[PDB]
RNA sequence: GGACCUGGCGGUGCUUCAUAUCCCUCUAGAGGAGCCUGUUCUGUAAUCGAUAAACCCCGAUCAACCUCACCACCUCUUGCUCAGCCUAUAUACCGCCAUCUUAACCCUGAUGAAGGCUACAAAGUACGUUAGGUCAAGGUGUAGCCCAUGAGGUGGCAAGAAAUGGGCUACAUUUUCUACCCCAGAAAAUUUAGC
């Protein structure tokens, strides 16, 4: 257990330690800041320790420290909260505040908040049955009109669910000597490898090593393949194809041309076309490789 | 005894409290640095016993200051490269010839290392002053280790034992190839 | 901390270049790592509060050591001496010892 | 060696040089450089 | 030092020799080591001391390198590397430079110095033999 | 002897479902041919034996007059070096595999044994074991023999039957040969594994 006069001197030594990384570093200590503090540290103690927490740190102790200690009556013995005495008052004034606010309104992409930051937020133990009645308390208040503070204290208790895997990262347009646009990418297929340049006009033309796709594709699979990008999204005989491709063997190269092209394509097209290439599997690198 | 970071200035000259490399030292590093992979409801343990900070290759020796004080004192043994060879043309013009060799720093007692005696000589024969039948000669007589695309011809030896052995086994074979390139056999006649 | 963390969680003692690829001696570096283990703990028998750090630097060797404070100074400043002395001559290379005392062994936690 | 070579003419972890057991002992404290098991 | 302070220091002894100075095209520095933080760190050392000696600098990355080895119980090794080519620098320059960045070459990591000195023709080969 | 409380039932059957291992489902073999072979039986005075140790001379392959083991005859010895021995012992120990055994508090019942939950909430909160195998990728000891468990000479030792298990070869029309590296021309039931 910490008490308050350790973590007094521990904030005591980390100011101390803060003006002295400073000064080591010759930056202004007045303008030095956390950021600076962890770029510092990971410098003079480098650590390659996969676990970001197993490396050097020296943060505010505040933030390391567990500590916490609320009083909760004065000297008198009078507690602060009136609802004091049912012994979840900060969970009971929320539930009061919303039914008030739900009293209000009867006259007139994200996730609900998990109970254990819940239990964080109102720094009291709560079972599973008042979480389920607040959030429906939360959910009756949503269904209401909900006017500004309302829908802000309902953001309150709503985190974002940031896992948005529509993340394709569409290659910039370049632009050639000739003044033509492009886009480049790249794939890999098994041992195979290809980098696909890919024209905003053109009449279908796909050169493969500066040969033509029919003649370096004889089997009608791999020429299916270079078709299942263009045809996906109805733009056959729009484009050229520029594509370098070596290693492996005819499918996994004719895979890696396959991705290289639909990658760089993604420039050309809609945010909605993307998606639908992402959906069909034609975004994917393949990870299945031969096992030792 | 009390560490002596407690006696350290907020404006004290580092470079001085570690000259060089040398291990981390809690009682004479003035940081509350911590390292450790946390136990539950618990922090990162203290710099005081942890064998993990002992354990970094630490760069507190080389600090920015520390580097430009050192640096600033080591300019009086440089020279100055010529201002004539601006850029790699007037570089491959007035120096033909390329010598590459290496040098290899490992850890152990021995400094030893059986890889330092290559030497490459690339040369350009462009550079050389051949005429057509000297350069067909010397092409087809050094076979692949002449490249089309560059033009340059790769002589690498390793034959001896040292560097400088190797370097003028490179030099003589270069001679003899030049001058054997620029001889016609009574054999030569009848290409 | 289970083996497992090597690279995650705990580190390398030992510490050269001789394991990385194309490096040679590796197998004599670990030969001197064991017998230098070995001679530090029957040097400082009950002192070492945890592994040692060796470190290698050129053809410098630290042992980065972690002792108690429970022998007089005079008995580390004489034991430093000596194998700082005898491994010198051991390996013909420059040898150092960096000891560092703590009051007691550092638990980290109860297994 | 020379001597046996010239008639010649005419005609287990033994890469770190330990035994099988203390190899993995060693690389289980983390003893030798760069030997992480994965 | 607040007052007792160094009248003067015994600068080191540079002699400038008649003999020419070597001559550098390039100069590749290839750091491997086990830990990618050490090979930032001393990226940003020889860095600095490039640019202040007024060496010309470029740095990359070669591929990492992975050995795995099993006894089933499997070992894996990690090789990460860190390219410096250094352009344009004579023989004494590039002496010293060498001497400070192998100096403070960290625990764990091995270098290996590519130089490519410019030299002219032998004078043999200007004309054919007579 | 009356009434009541806690049970345990090393509990017994059914009911409902979780119901994964394992079957069924899928793929390829194995039943044919020719060889070499492990085991078992019987045979001889003897051993059918073993080639980091023979022969080979496309690939392989049998004895080889080899050689160590064995049978029958013999010989050498203070000799190699206070000699020499591919002897025994884990039924000596470790090393390694396998067998088997195995807290407090607060309320309720009249302050009895005893009991304490309802969320639109009603008292509950805080290791041994083994005549075990393995001395082929490992060690420490202990005993044997020393005119013989050491060293040599001479000759001899050639094996057959089935019943079963495994291994090596070719086995094709979705094939084979040439040019090419894919638009050509010519020929002709049981049962073992895996996903
Ligand atoms: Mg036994
Ligand atoms: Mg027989």
């Amino acid at each position: 257990t910490y008490t308050e006069d350790f973590i007094k001197k521990q904030i005591e030594e980390f100011n101390i330690g803060k003006r002295h990384l400073a000064n080591m570093m010759g930056e202004d200590p007045e303008t030095f800041t956390q950021e600076d503090i962890d770029r510092a540290i990971a410098y003079l103690f480098p650590s390659g320790l996969f676990e970001k927490r197993a490396r050097p740190v020296m943060k505010h102790p505040e933030q390391i420290f567990p500590r916490q200690r609320a009083i909760q009556w004065g000297e008198d013995g009078r507690p602060f909260h009136y609802l004091f005495y049912t012994g979840k008052q900060s969970y009971y004034s929320l539930m009061h505040d919303v039914y008030g606010m739900l009293l209000n309104l009867e006259k007139h992409g994200s996730r609900w908040l998990i109970k254990e930051e819940l239990e964080e937020m109102l720094v009291e133990k709560l079972s599973d049955l008042d979480y389920m009645q607040f959030i429906r308390l939360l959910e009756k208040l949503l269904t209401s009109q909900c006017g500004a503070a309302e829908e802000e204290f309902v953001q309150r208790f709503r985190r974002s669910v940031t896992l948005e895997s529509k993340k394709q990262l569409i290659e910039p347009v370049q632009y050639d000597e000739q003044g033509m646009a492009f886009s480049k990418s790249e794939g890999k297929r098994k041992t195979a490898k290809a980098e696909a340049i890919v024209y905003k006009h053109g009449s279908g033309r796909i050169k493969v090593n500066g040969i033509d796709y029919q003649l370096y594709f004889p089997i009608t699979q791999d020429r299916e393949q270079l078709m299942f990008p263009f045809h996906f999204v109805d733009r056959l005989g729009k484009h050229d194809v520029t594509c370098t491709v070596s290693g492996g063997g005819r499918s996994a190269q004719a895979g890696a041309i396959r991705l290289a092209m639909a990658k760089a394509l993604c420039s050309f097209v809609t945010e909605d076309e993307v998606e639908w290439m992402r959906q069909a599997g034609l975004l994917t690198t393949d990870p299945r490789v031969r096992e030792r | 005894l009390p560490p002596r970071t407690e006696k350290m200035a907020v404006d004290q000259d580092w470079p001085s409290v570690y000259p060089v490399a040398a291990p981390f030292k809690p009682s004479a590093v003035p940081l509350p640095v911590r390292m450790g992979y946390p136990v539950k409801k618990g922090v990162p343990m203290a710099k005081e016993g942890n064998l993990e900070l002992l354990k970094i290759p630490n760069f507190l020796h080389l600090t920015p200051v520390a580097i430009k004080k050192h640096c600033e004192a080591l300019k009086d043994f440089c020279t100055e490269w010529p201002a004539a060879l601006d850029s790699d043309e007037k570089c491959e013009k007035h120096f033909p010839i390329e010598i590459d060799s290496t040098d290899y720093v490992s850890s152990g007692p021995s400094v030893r290392n059986p890889r330092a005696r290559v030497v490459v000589l690339r040369v350009k024969l462009s550079s050389l002053n051949l005429d057509d039948h000297a350069k067909k000669k010397l092409i087809k007589l050094v076979g692949e280790r002449y490249c089309k695309t560059t033009d340059v011809l790769t002589i690498k030896t390793d034959r001896c034992p040292l560097r400088r052995q190797n370097y003028d086994y490179a030099v003589y074979l270069l001679t003899v190839l030049y001058h054997e390139s620029w001889n016609t056999e009574e054999w030569e006649k009848s290409k | 901390h289970a083996p497992h963390y090597i690279a995650h969680r705990k580190g390398w003692l030992s510490l050269h270049t001789g394991n990385l690829d194309g490096e040679d001696h590796a197998a004599e570096r670990t030969v001197e790592d064991v017998f230098l283990r070995k001679f530090m703990w029957g040097t400082f028998p009950g002192c070492l509060a945890d592994q040692l750090v060796l470190k290698r630097r050129g053809n410098q060797l630290e042992i980065c050591a972690v002792v108690l404070r429970q022998l007089s100074p005079h008995k580390y400043y004489f034991l430093v001496g000596y194998s700082e002395t005898l491994l010198s001559y051991f390996y013909k290379c420059p040898v150092r010892l960096h000891l560092q005392t703590v009051p007691s062994k550092v638990v980290y936690k109860y297994l | 060696a020379d001597e046996r070579l010239r008639i010649n003419s005419l005609r287990v972890k033994r890469r770190w040089r330990l035994s099988r057991i203390v190899f993995r002992h060693l690389a289980d404290h983390g003893q030798l450089s760069g030997i992480q098991r994965a | 030092l607040h007052v007792d302070v160094p009248k003067d220091l015994t600068k080191p002894v540079v002699t400038i020799s008649d003999e020419p100075d070597i001559l550098y095209k390039r100069l590749s520095v290839l750091v491997k080591g086990h830990d990618k933080a050490v090979l930032d760190s001393y990226e940003y050392f020889a860095v600095l001391a490039a640019k202040e000696l007024g060496i010309s600098i470029k740095v990359h990355e070669p591929p990492r390198k992975i050995e795995r080895f099993t006894l089933r119980v499997q070992y894996e090794m990690r090789t990460l590397y860190r390219c410096l080519e250094l352009e344009h620098l004579t023989g004494s320059t590039a002496d010293v430079y060498l001497e400070y960045i192998q100096r403070n070459l960290p625990e764990g990591v091995a270098m290996e110095v590519t130089k490519t000195q410019l030299e002219q023709l032998p004078e043999h080969i200007k004309e054919p033999i007579w």
